[PDB]
């Protein structure tokens, strides 16, 4: 079973950069190599096959290069509609795939609006309770959210949640939903998300008291 | 015995009788 | 133009089995061989089956043999993908691809790729959705709603039955260890008009015919 | 032992048709592919058709797509091409060859032929030659003399000096077919000078597809 | 279309010389080539199949190389036997030959002797007027004929016609022809041809005057 491992996993660059992406197998596969371009909610489609021959229709700013173990998708000028994910493929032996590789849109880092909401008094009627805490337009995507109950750091109850880069200013937004028994959030006091982020001197904290 | 043969119709496949 | 047509997904449960098709036109369906390929929900992409172009020969990954069968009807140019005795991980967006045409000894990538169609496996029944609001606390502020434990995929978000868009973010769902999904819908405001502006959320869930509208306002 | 022998082959106008026969012995002509080669008067090898063992399929070259038919019957151990709107440039020598046997799922080289069945296409009409003499006159103590055989259609001719009693020494040129349609040809004998008074030299020409037969007396 | 090109056209050798042939392809064609020999007459002949294979009954004398674009055959130790015409196929895109390599027997150099024939008063009965100049026993076959009518240098109205090499001797024989109109025949009074080969220290021409 041969595998493909892509590098990068993330790849921020503006229009007019060139873009190069590697992709390693774990064995030989001489030129036996594709490489296909994947938008999201739409298909896959076929950029290089053969390791370097361009299909036809794929503008020629697309090249592939390589053989054996080591290839490389190259774009040489990135261009508005090319920002997407990338993924190589062998089948020289059955056929297997990369992760794949997101091209993303680079822009000046944008430090998050941090907003924290307490579970509505409806969703106590029923018996759970869910704590949300939300990050609002913010670039990079790489960001930390950790929860505190009464200042006891929790993990393996919360759940994120991150949009697609922004159509207008190319910023990212997510929502991290912390979730409770009504049993124990009725118990403790203090809730807070601290987020963690490029743009921020320091982490910011957003908390509240229950029941102020 | 190979999967990764040609899976489409081909004038240079094998013209014989190979079962 | 040459297309691709999968169809014939949609919800099952773990144990059942359906049928896919993915119907071909444009070219000449039967000189080419075909693939079915899944990807699952924020994965990658996943090789399942392939048939040769008189369906003289067939293959399968290791994670479907025994379990899936290939098929094809030349004369009505479809491709059929027969899934028995599915399963959770089975859950995915499954494509029919087309190889491209060499006259070599050996195949060459997927030229041609369908649209998609989904197939999920959860055993969890239908069940609409709640929603509960995300109140503003104390010159911007935010706002949203809370669509949690529905099933199955997906329901529509949109503000004052759809006047307000301009900050708005509805981010995907969650699959909770319920098996039932949950998202979040928000909107950032000006916190002057918190008084003056009503804000109600409309959440429409048609797999199970649930439409909601919650007002969402600031709590005393 | 194993053979192939084509027939049908002969002489006819532009437009008109043949059937092309190859007839298979010494081995199972019911599982070979076999294929159809030409070769034009004096130039290399082109393919033509090839059809698989069952007949199943079949693939033409573009230049005779639509006009040439290959078929083969299994049960007979012949197999047929059918050669319809006949032009110039299909004249050519017509071989059967045979795919060589392979394990493996690709075609092979042709690795038994036979010899061959000729097809002449030209608009010129039946016409037998006329024979001029080529007279020696005046180099060293050997001289030169021959016949001129102009003007006929179709090949061949054949050219004899002294009834067959003279051999040694004469060349035969190949014809060279004439703008005109026609073919012309020159046979020539170096024979000793003292002799060319005492001893008197005749070719004797044959052209069978008119049933012409010339005696030429060639002397000074 | 996949098309072969060999090289050489032509080529003199003596036997127990080791002969080279190459045959390239306008594209990679993997193994997929052939080698063939044909005879005056005769049908061609497999010697070697998936560009190294031999094919059984064929002497080891006869090898073969090359993948990709590139092939060579090569017939380490000539033998009588193998005189002929070699021609080189692909069987990876359809099937295409090459235009083929005659192996010719080499000799010592032997200058041809010219005899240049009037045309019969028997031809100028009918309306058309041919002179043949006979080019006997010489080698190698590259000989230069040109008729000078009036020592005018003709041309497009000849047609050269060579024989095979002699199976005794190993020499050529040439005959050019010159096809005139009685019209234009009547209208010049001396005919010659110019022979020009590799054996004749200077060019030699043979003549007459119309009328002897």
């Amino acid at each position: 079973d041969i595998q493909m491992t892509q590098s990068p996993s993330t790849l921020s660059a503006s229009v007019g950069d060139r873009v190069t992406i590697t992709c390693r197998a774990s064995q030989s596969i001489s030129s036996w190599l594709a490489w296909y371009q994947q938008k999201p909610g739409k298909a896959p489609k076929l950029l290089i096959y053969k390791a370097s021959n361009l299909e036809s229709g794929v503008p020629l700013r697309f090249s592939g290069s390589g053989s054996g173990t080591e290839f490389t998708l190259t774009i040489s000028s990135l261009q508005p509609d090319d920002f997407a994910t990338y993924y190589c493929q062998q089948y020289n032996n059955y056929w297997t795939f990369g992760q794949g590789t997101k091209v993303e849109i680079k822009r000046t880092v944008a430090a998050p609006s941090v907003f924290i909401f307490p579970p509505s008094d409806e969703q106590l009627k029923s018996g759970t309770a869910s704590v949300v805490c939300l990050l609002n337009n913010f670039y990079p995507r790489e960001a930390k959210v950790q929860w505190k109950v009464d200042n006891a750091l929790q993990s393996g109850n919360s759940q994120e949640s991150v949009t697609e880069q922004d159509s207008k200013d190319s910023t990212y937004s997510l929502s991290s939903t912390l979730t409770l028994s009504k049993a124990d959030y009725e118990k403790h006091k203090v809730y807070a998300c601290e987020v963690t982020h490029q743009g921020l001197s320091s982490p910011v904290t957003k908390s509240f008291n229950r029941g102020e | 015995a190979n999967p990764n043969a040609n899976p489409n119709a081909n004038p240079n496949a094998n013209p014989n009788a190979n079962p | 133009q040459v297309q691709l047509v999968e169809s014939g997904g949609g919800v099952v449960q773990p144990g059942r089995s359906l049928r896919l098709s993915c119907a071909a036109s444009g070219f000449t369906f039967s000189n080419y061989g075909m693939h079915w390929v899944r990807q699952a929900p924020g994965k990658g992409l996943e090789w399942v089956a392939v048939i040769w172009y008189d369906g003289s020969k067939k293959y399968y990954a290791d994670s479907v043999k025994g379990r899936f069968t290939i098929s094809r009807d030349n004369s009505k140019n479809t491709l059929y993908l027969q899934m028995n005795s599915l399963r959770a991980e089975d859950t995915a967006v499954y494509y029919c691809a087309r190889v491209r045409d060499s006259s070599d000894y050996y195949g060459d990538a997927f030229d041609i790729w369908g649209q998609g169609t989904m197939v999920t496996v959860s055993s969890a029944s239908t069940k609409g959705p709640s929603v509960f609001p995300l109140a503003p606390s104390s010159g911007t502020a935010a706002l949203g709603c809370l669509v949690k434990d529905y099933f199955p995929e997906p329901v529509t978000v949109s503000w004052n039955s759809g006047a307000l868009t301009s900050g708005v973010h509805t981010f995907p769902a969650v699959l909770q260890s319920s098996g039932l999904y949950s998202l979040s819908s928000v909107v950032t405001v000006p916190s002057s008009s918190l008084g003056t502006q009503t804000y109600i959320c409309n959440v429409n869930h048609k797999p199970s015919n649930t439409k909601v509208d919650k007002r969402v306002e600031p709590k005393s």
